C-alpha cells in the first residue's frame, strides 16, 4: 500500500516540525527555569529556620 | 513580531543566568543604561489584557527575568528605583483554567518577595504596605494549602502560600501585630 | 463546602474594617492602604477573578462581597494612579 | 397514650427553651447587623460611579 495513509504533505511536514522545535524549546526554557529557581529557594531556605518561618504564621493565623 | 520578542526575552535569561556564575554583574547594569528596566517594568501594567497561547508564554518569560535580577544584591537598587509597587497596582490583578490563573500571582509573588529580602530594611516599608493593603487574601492561600490537574493546581497553591510566608518572615510584618 | 464558607467570612469582616476607614478621613489613610494592596498582591486578584446548591450560592455570595471589598478601597485609595 | 413518647423531661425542657432563645437572638443580632452594613453600602454606593468602579478594574485588570 501507499500513496496516503493518515499521512501529510511536505509543506505541512515541515510547519509541524518547526512548531514541534518551538514548542520543544518553550518548554524547555520553562523547565530549565523553573528548576533554576527551585535550586535558588533550596539554597536560600536550607540556611537556617525550616520549619519555624511557618510554625510561627501557624501560631499566629487560625491554623 | 510575536515569536521574536518571545525568543528575545528569554535569551536575556540565559545571559543575565550565566553571568552571575562566573557581587554585581555588567549584563544588567548595561540593561539599565539602556532603559530597558524602564520601559520593562511600565508594560506590567495592565498585565491582565496580556494574560498554549502565544500572549500567554510570552508574559512568563517577561515575569520570570525580572524574578532573576531580584536575585542579586545590585538588582535591587535599579528594580526598586523602577517603583514596580504603584505599576503593579494600577492593573488590579490581585480546572486547567484556575491552575494559569495562580501561575501569574506566583510569578509577581516571587519578583516582589526576592525584592524586599534583596537590599535589606530599605524596602521593608513597602512590603508591609502590600501586605496590609491586600490584607485578607493571602489569609485564604495560607489557610487552603494548610486527578493530574488537581496536583498541578494543589501545587501552585504550596509555592504561592511559601511565596508570601517567605515575604513575611523577610518583612518582619510579625513585629508589626 | 461549608467549611470554605465560614473562611471567607472572616476575610470579608476584616476587608469591610480596612475599607471603610480608609474611606473615612481622607488622604491621611490613603498611604497605608495602598501598602496593604501591594504587600498582599495577587491574593485580591483571585477572587475579583473568580466572580467575573444552597451551601454553593452562600459560598458565591461571600466572593461578590468579597471581590466588591477590596474594589471600593481600590477606588477610594486610588492605587490606580499608582499603576 | 402518654407517658412519654419521643419526649423530654423538664430539666431538659428548660435548658432546650433557654439554648432555642438563644440562638434566636443571636441569628437576629446577625441578620440586622448584615441588613444595616448593606443598607450602608448601598447608601454610600448610589451616589455616583456604580458601574465604573468595576469598568475600570475591569479594563486594568484581566479580565
Amino acid at each position: 500500500s501507499g500513496t496516503g495513509l493518515g499521512e501529510v504533505d511536505v509543506d505541512t511536514y515541515l510547519s509541524n516540525l518547526q512548531t514541534k522545535t518551538t514548542l520543544s524549546m518553550i518548554a524547555d526554557g520553562l523547565e530549565r527555569s523553573a528548576r533554576d529557581f527551585d535550586a535558588f529557594l533550596e539554597e536560600n531556605v536550607t540556611l537556617e529556620w525550616e520549619a519555624q518561618r511557618k510554625r510561627i504564621y501557624q501560631h499566629f493565623g487560625i491554623k | 513580531d510575536t515569536t521574536c520578542q518571545t525568543a528575545a526575552m528569554i535569551l536575556l535569561n540565559a545571559l543575565v543566568h550565566t553571568s552571575r556564575a562566573s557581587v554585581d554583574c555588567p549584563i544588567i547594569d548595561a540593561l539599565n543604561r539602556l532603559n530597558f528596566i524602564g520601559v520593562l517594568v511600565d508594560s506590567l501594567k495592565e498585565i491582565l489584557n496580556e494574560w498554549a497561547s502565544p500572549s500567554q508564554q510570552y508574559t512568563s518569560a517577561k515575569l520570570a527575568l525580572l524574578l532573576q535580577l531580584c536575585q542579586t544584591r545590585q538588582g535591587a537598587k535599579y528594580v526598586l528605583q523602577a517603583n514596580l509597587f504603584r505599576a503593579l497596582e494600577q492593573s488590579g490583578v490581585f480546572v486547567v483554567a484556575l491552575e494559569r490563573h495562580y501561575a501569574l500571582l506566583v510569578a509577581l509573588a516571587r519578583v516582589v518577595g526576592a525584592a524586599v529580602t534583596a537590599r535589606g530594611a530599605h524596602n521593608i516599608v513597602q512590603g508591609r504596605k502590600f501586605l496590609t493593603q491586600h490584607r485578607g487574601l493571602v489569609v485564604h492561600v495560607l489557610k487552603k494549602n494548610a486527578i493530574l490537574a488537581q496536583q498541578a493546581l494543589e501545587e501552585r497553591i504550596e509555592e504561592l502560600a511559601e511565596a508570601f510566608m517567605l515575604l513575611i518572615t523577610a518583612t518582619g510584618f510579625l513585629e508589626y501585630e
